[PDB]
């Protein structure tokens, strides 16, 4: 049946190319020999035999087989290399996680500088992304690595979230010790920069806000190399973590340690004056320092910006293929 | 889409182990020993109860597709617990599971692990994953016991006595093939039903529908009492066969 | 790691901007001409121009304006670079010593901002109280010109109008006033605001907003006697001052888009306008002095003067001399006569300044069997398009071959003693239902001619409606003699067929040498072309013969010969074709993992593919199996302009951000993943747009010259006209020259005090990285121009490595020798 994973062989796919270098193996683009479908195989190498199947891949398998949403990448099946016959100990073949193939990635579209996003594209873009995050958040799952590289876009305008390798379940009633350095520095929330463990699902909202502004500016908002320089940039824009705006900031491990140059005042609305009034509110609320005052996924979908966005009228991003020609 | 992980009691007479000549009693003894091995090892390692159960479910499912005579039980168990740790995010190093296994096993028993225990276990992970068809997410009776108990309102102490007795029944049921016959939601109800019958408590009075004598129907739709009586019977059989008695 | 050297063989020739003022002395009229990174200062005499000084800046000159604040004797120069380096410059001359003073400087980049579509606009106050910069959408930057602002500190005013087309400071206002044309969903409008340095905000403007032509592009600030502003569009010219509104819509200007403007008469009575078909107009302001003591504008008149080169900037020199600053063709000095000549023109060319124009493609060929080699470029666009023959005869000898149409790709066919050149010309839909060319050109002045009769796409049934006056491109293959550069033959491709690629080669066992052209069916409706042809021609006995045609389902952006087979790039597909004994193309193998396979280069059985957004991918033909294989990819996403192979391991590429990079095989066989990862080991901000990379050198070799330390030679052509050479270095030579750069940068004074390290840093809007693996040859070659005291300071404490002496001290004369050897590569 369709559910008997791990047995079908990778012979069933024509490998087309190597799309990317993944955490646990490289992702290859492939065409299904039977259907003609384009898929992306993520190779899983358990031949290392350090501690067996990678836990990053176990999370992506465990979580994605549970999550079904238009904006969440789908794992279609898991296939294997030609396995050794009757000698399971000798076999060191690898497993491949089959996914739907996505044409582009948000970073690749932006790094080329080719795409220009209109307000109405950013509406269609963020509505899907935040609706997807809402699905995951309602299921008590945290993505924990929301970056441009992980947002996949099709020419049609459909958006899907993708690398769940660092995703784990969150129970609000029970505070659990977690890994503090989990998000990419550019998209890392302030609490994780100040050493916060037992973090809220609002860490993902911060990342999505960084993207929201990045779609209007066409350049990432907080670009730094070191954790302190990042807090400085965030502070120049959002205001320095201070007891008034973030009452429990005094409880974070590094609050006294990582002071910014000044106790800055928030200028987010000033430096982003060019953003539409509907969006600037969304950005202001998504990039709020205090995780308890940072909006939820649902609150972004019930915003003047994204609420009345009709999702049937998906708008393709401005893709200038003929420009270079 | 997602695989079917439940068989009928009659089907257990046609497990691979049985058809290679193992008698029913012996397969059941092997199933208990393997499950209890998983439980004891993980308890020494400090593992969460869900991690122990997930290993035991992997284990029980495994020997619906393979035979005990060709796949050693204590090796499989160690492998299941090793993978369960990664699935449930309570990971352990394989060398630590081997160490804990050595402490709790005899030399004959640890002989199954062979000349290189870690290797025998890490090699089996490939087969385990294919056997369980990569259906790694597992739900256990515990979450439903608490979810349903939270909707009971009444004497704090009588309900807590009901929960703990039922919780003990859940732990005991892991040694059996009930994990392979009935969804966990039913198990949670069955152990609540059993704990009530033994404590002479009438659970309907603690529900929002106190005059609905079949209290389970608001938690688990379409469950005949027959199913609950069968599950109860199978649980109490473990106590009558052994020397242990009902907790009360 | 990899080590490479980059030198400029020919500097930018394209004029990017020109201003006139009193910069060198309060007495002299000057023409400051700007080419990318290069400022040229001239003094206007009875002769057109007297050259006085040329400086290079470590930045792309984006704004150039002259201002004379109260208290200064002479004009000061403001320049802003494209990386937002700002400075104020002063000319100072001490007898024979000429130097440029940096009076104020700073970088005005904002941490947060959206770069505007119409680009950086820089304007200065009439009273020189402030400098306004339009860098980002929704924000207006003010640098106040107070004596104390030596760092050019500035503040932003919030601008409600997000989309601005052009803004200019207006004359004749009680307080500084900006007049700007902006675009919102309701059309375009002209608005005015006032700028308050004390309040640091905008106040309501002197005159009301008016909705203006949808294609309004430029704002002219009319001088104080007339007052107000003039807005130039495609169909109409409008003047707005307070309640007065005047609008002239001459039928002549609708024909071609007007792109440049300059003031002839200081009071504003006469203005110069220029358009893209080279026409030069005179905008006349008709005075209407009223008995009330007031001067008012009566009407606006436009008069056609003649033909100039397609002009980017126009500057009027004093006495009927006009300087035509061109980016698509040669710049010029023209004279406006009061009397027309017998053809009706008032414009007569005086001098012609060579502009290599956009170099779309080029090839190196040894036309005279000398072993030196000549460089034949496809240069210019539209009417100014030409071929250029360049040889290093220190100056370069350049012959110009006018084509009067756009050249696209060139390739040399020695067997035929001729060149093949792809070209396109503009025709316009006319009343006949067909099209008519605006001017005769190469593809119409060919000795013999032919037209494709291919039936491949003839089934059509796809409607494409035509409106009178619309432009179309007509594409041709030109056969041009290598000695006379006569157009021997012109072949016209199908209607709506674009020629994109051209090669000359033999295939298979076929002894004939063919011209092979790759085309695409371009229809306005399509996002990506879906039809195309590969056409095999034979040039024999003065006639081009069509030998074979292969239909493809895309655009053949690039073709290259691969060991007797044809390597072709149908968008997103890399295909290898065999040439059968039946003289037809047969597909052997394909590669499909690309977005757009724009550029292809090969070495042996290796293929380097350049993608629109996916950087470069090394492929290999596995002859044993008859298919391709992906050796390695540059996973960092970059927009490509051209690629070249340096050696079996190092690959060169150019970005659309004016950057260069070199990717090497990771040369580590530990993991398959490392092998398949090309790692960028060289990063360099060139500052020019590279269209073509070509292996060759124009250096004259008699064999007596010893091999320079540099090994290899890649020439590249750019859009600003610059030509360059990329060559490799040994680890030892790189470190010497790199250490020397860091010494020279401390010694050499930069114009605008721009850090050299900043200038060469890899720069995209998103990322800035320090340069790596590249030696700025121009910085090294300036060692021979610095004073002897500075030379000793540069060589002090300088040691060698990997030589006869592990550590060896350098003498200034020794480096003078080393640099002089490097000056021979170009
Ligand atoms: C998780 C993101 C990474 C990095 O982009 N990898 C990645 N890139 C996908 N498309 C991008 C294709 C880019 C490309 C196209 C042509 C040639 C070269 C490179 C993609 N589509 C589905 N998946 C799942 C396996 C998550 C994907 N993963």
């Amino acid at each position: 049946t369709e559910s008997d994973w791990g047995k079908r062989c990778v012979d069933k796919f024509d490998i087309i190319g190597i799309i990317g270098e993944g955490t646990y193996g490289q992702v290859y683009k492939a065409k299904d020999k039977d259907t003609g479908e384009l898929v992306a195989l993520k190779k899983v190498r358990l031949d290392n035999e350090k501690e067996g199947f990678p836990i990053t891949a176990i999370r992506e398998i465990k979580i994605l087989r549970q999550l079904i949403h238009r904006s969440v990448v789908n794992m279609k099946e898991i296939v294997t290399d030609k396995q050794d016959a009757l000698d399971f100990k000798k076999d060191k073949g690898a497993f491949y996680l089959v996914f739907e193939y996505m044409d582009h990635d948000l970073m690749g579209l932006l790094e080329s500088g080719l795409v220009h996003f209109s307000e109405d594209h950013i509406k269609s873009f963020m509505k899907q992304l935040m609706e997807g995050l809402e699905y995951c958040h309602k299921k008590n799952f945290l993505h924990r690595d929301i970056k441009c590289s992980n947002i996949l876009l099709n020419n049609s305008g459909q958006i899907k979230l993708a690398d769940f390798g660092l995703a784990r379940l969150y129970n609000s009633e029970e505070s659990r010790p977690y890994t503090n350095k989990v998000i990419t520095l550019w998209y890392r929330p302030p609490e994780l920069l100040l050493g916060e463990e037992r973090y809220t699902p609002a860490i993902d909202v911060w990342s999505c806000g960084c993207i929201l502004g990045e779609l209007f500016t066409k350049k990432p908002i907080f670009q730094a190399n070191l954790e302190l320089a990042q807090l400085e940039l965030i502070s120049r824009l959002c205001g320095s973590p201070c007891p008034a705006v973030w009452p429990d900031v005094i409880r974070l491990p590094y609050f006294n340690t990582m002071k910014p140059k000044k106790q800055y005042r928030r200028r987010l609305r000033e430096e982003f004056s060019f953003i539409p009034s509907a969006a600037l509110d969304l950005l202001d609320h998504m990039l709020t320092l205090d995780p308890s005052k940072r909006c939820t996924a649902e609150q972004t979908l019930q915003s003047d910006f994204l609420k009345d966005v009709e999702l049937s009228k998906m708008a393709p991003p401005d893709l200038p293929h003929w420009q270079d020609c | 889409t997602k695989p079917c992980w439940y068989w009928d009691k009659k089907d257990l007479a046609h497990t691979p182990s049985q058809l290679e000549g193992l008698d029913p009693a012996t397969e059941a003894r092997y199933r208990r020993e393997g499950a209890r091995f998983i439980f004891d090892v993980g308890t020494r390692l400090g593992l969460h109860y869900d991690t122990l159960a997930t290993g035991i479910i992997y284990f029980h499912r495994f020997y619906m597709f393979h035979s005990f005579k060709q796949f050693p039980r204590y090796v499989t168990g160690a492998c299941c617990l090793f993978l369960a740790g990664k699935v449930e995010e309570t990971p352990k190093k394989c060398k630590d599971i081997i160490k804990t296994a050595r402490s709790l096993l005899n030399d004959v028993q640890f002989g199954q692990f062979g000349d290189d225990p870690k290797e025998e276990v890490m090699v089996l992970e490939r087969i385990l994953l294919q056997t369980i068809k990569f259906d790694l997410q597992v739900e256990h009776p515990y979450q439903f016991l608490l979810k349903y108990a939270k909707q009971l309102k009444g004497d704090k102490n009588k309900i807590q006595k009901l929960v703990q007795m039922a919780w003990t029944f859940v732990n005991d049921s892991l040694c059996t093939t009930l994990s392979l016959q009935w969804e966990p939601e039913i198990i949670a109800v069955a152990v609540m039903y059993l704990a009530g019958r033994l404590c002479k408590f009438e659970i309907q009075e603690w529900t929002s529908k106190p005059m609905y004598r079949r209290w389970w129907e608001q938690f688990v739709q379409d469950v005949p009492v027959d199913v609950l009586e069968d599950i109860c019977h199978q649980i109490l059989d473990l106590y009558s066969q052994g020397k242990q008695q009902m907790p009360h | 790691m990899s080590y490479n050297y980059v030198v400029t063989a020919q500097k930018p020739t394209a004029v990017n901007g020109c201003v006139t003022g009193h910069f060198t002395s309060a007495e002299d009229l000057n023409l400051l001409i700007a080419k990318n990174t290069r400022l040229e200062i001239y003094v206007v005499t009875a002769e057109g121009l007297r050259p006085v000084k040329e400086v290079g800046m470590y930045g792309k000159i984006a704004v150039m304006e002259l201002f004379r604040p109260k208290g200064e004797s002479k004009d000061l120069l403001f320049i802003l670079t494209a990386k937002y380096n700002a400075c104020i410059l002063e000319y100072k001359q001490s007898g024979e010593s000429i130097d440029i003073i940096t009076r104020a400087h700073g970088n005005v980049q904002d941490r947060i901002g959206r770069p505007s579509e119409t680009g950086i606009i820089g304007i200065i106050d009439p009273e020189c109280r402030m400098i306004g910069l339009r860098l980002y959408d929704g924000l207006f930057k003010v640098i106040p010109l107070d004596r104390d602002n030596k760092e050019l500190k500035a503040f932003n005013i919030r601008l409600e109008e997000l989309h601005v087309i052009d803004v200019k400071f207006l004359y004749g206002c009680q307080a500084p006033t900006i007049c700007f044309v902006y675009q919102d969903p309701q059309g375009r409008h002209v608005k005015t605001y006032e700028v308050s340095l004390r309040e640091k905000e905008f106040n309501k403007g002197p005159w009301k907003q008016e909705n203006v032509e949808a294609e309004a592009s430029m704002v002219i600030a009319v001088p104080e006697p007339f007052g107000g502003a003039i807005i130039i569009g495609q169909e109409s010219i409008t003047y707005h001052n307070g309640d007065k509104y005047l609008a002239i819509a001459p039928p002549i200007i609708k024909q071609s888009t007007i792109v440049c403007h300059n003031r002839v008469d200081p009071n504003g009575s006469r203005y110069l306008l220029g358009d893209m078909e080279g026409r030069l107009f005179m905008l006349l302001l008709e005075k209407e002095e009223q008995m009330d003591g007031t001067v008012t504008l009566k009407d606006l008149r436009v008069e056609l003067l003649g033909e100039t080169s397609i002009a980017e900037c126009l500057t009027y020199l004093d006495n009927g001399v006009v300087f035509v600053g061109s980016r698509l063709g040669d710049s010029q000095l023209v004279k406006l006569n009061v009397d027309s000549n017998e053809q009706g023109s008032y414009v007569v060319a005086m001098e012609t300044f060579t502009n290599l124009g956009p170099i779309v493609d080029m090839c190196v060929v040894d036309l005279e069997r000398q072993g030196q080699g000549q460089l034949v470029t496809c240069s210019g666009a539209f009417k100014e398009g030409s071929l250029r023959i360049i040889r290093n005869g220190q100056k370069l000898h350049i012959r110009t071959v006018p084509l009067y149409e756009s050249p696209r790709k060139i390739c040399y066919q020695e067997v035929s003693q001729c060149f093949g050149v792809l070209s396109s010309r503009i025709e316009v839909q006319d009343t006949s239902g067909g099209t008519t060319a605006l001017r005769p050109s190469a593809s119409t002045q060919a000795l013999s001619s032919s037209v494709s009769s291919s039936k491949l796409f003839s089934s059509s049934t796809a409607p494409h409606e035509t409106s009178f006056g619309e432009e179309v491109e007509v594409h041709n293959l030109l056969i041009i003699d290598q000695h006379t550069f006569e157009v021997l033959h012109a072949h016209q491709f199908l209607q709506n067929e674009y020629a994109l690629s051209l090669v000359s080669c033999k295939l298979g066992k076929d002894p004939n040498t063919y011209f092979i052209v790759g085309t695409a069916m371009v229809y306005p409706e399509e996002a990506e072309p879906k039809q195309g042809r590969i056409v095999v021609f034979q040039y024999s006995d003065g006639k081009l013969q069509t030998v074979a045609e292969k239909e493809v389902k895309g655009a053949v952006y690039s073709m290259v010969e691969f060991n007797g087979k044809l390597l072709a790039s149908i968008n997103s597909t890399v295909r290898l074709y065999e040439w059968t004994t039946e003289k037809e193309l047969r597909t052997e193998c394909n590669h499909y993992n690309n977005i757009m396979a724009l550029y292809l280069k090969t070495k042996g059985d290796f293929i380097l593919v350049g993608d629109l957004m996916r950087s470069v991918l090394l492929l290999a033909y596995k002859p044993m199996e008859g298919n391709f294989e992906e050796i390695a990819r540059d996973f960092n996403p970059n927009w490509m302009s051209a690629v070249e192979i340096l050696d079996d391991d190092n690959f060169l590429g150019a970005e659309n951000a004016f950057n260069l990079f070199v990717c090497q095989k990771d040369s580590a066989a530990t993991t398959d993943e490392e092998r398949q990862h090309l790692q960028e080991v060289g990063l360099f901000h060139l500052g020019e747009f590279v269209n073509v990379f070509c292996h060759g050198s124009l250096v004259m070799q008699n064999l007596g010259e010893t091999s320079t330390p540099t090994q290899g030679s890649v020439l590249f052509g750019t859009v600003n006209g610059m030509i360059g050479l990329v060559t490799s270095l040994s680890e030892s030579w790189y470190n010497l020259l790199l250490d020397m750069q860091n010494r020279l940068n401390k010694v050499i004074k930069s114009v605008g005090k721009i850090e050299h390290s900043f200038w060469r840093s890899f720069h995209t809007e998103r990322k800035t990285e320090p340069a790596t693996g590249f030696i700025d040859g121009d910085l090294i070659e300036s060692f021979l121009d610095i004073s002897r005291p500075k030379m000793q300071e540069v060589v002090a404490n300088l040691q060698y490595d990997d030589g006869s002496g592990m550590k060896r001290e350098a003498t200034a004369d020794d480096l003078i020798k080393v640099v002089e050897e490097l000056t021979r590569i170009h």
